[PDB]
């Protein structure tokens, strides 16, 4: 009634990384770079940089 | 992948407490009166504070 794991934006492995961080600016940038969409035009935007 | 929360200084502190010769024995009497009961610790907290 409150949560369904498959019908969710943030799956379990993304929590698995975040549990085992060693909190610093490196982990902040890692978690920021994990939110990147996995898409064709997102691949274009990745391929530019 | 664990990160330790205790640094080396506080372990040095606890080690120093272990090797204390002049550890105050009156504390044991307190511990003897406490003997692991919650309510009696709540009773005797202004002594363990001092």
């Amino acid at each position: 009634q409150l949560f369904a794991e498959y019908r969710e934006w943030h799956r379990s492995p993304m929590g698995k990384y975040a549990a085992e961080c060693l909190p610093s600016l490196v982990s902040i940038s890692g978690m920021t770079a994990m939110h990147i969409k996995m898409s064709p035009m997102a691949y274009i935007a990745q391929a530019k940089l | 992948s664990l990160a330790h929360v205790v640094d080396q200084a506080v372990i040095e502190t606890v080690q120093d407490t272990a090797y204390d010769t002049a550890y105050p024995a009156f504390f044991y009497v307190v511990e003897a009166m406490i003997h692991g009961f919650e309510e009696k610790f709540v009773m005797n907290v202004p002594l363990v504070s001092l």
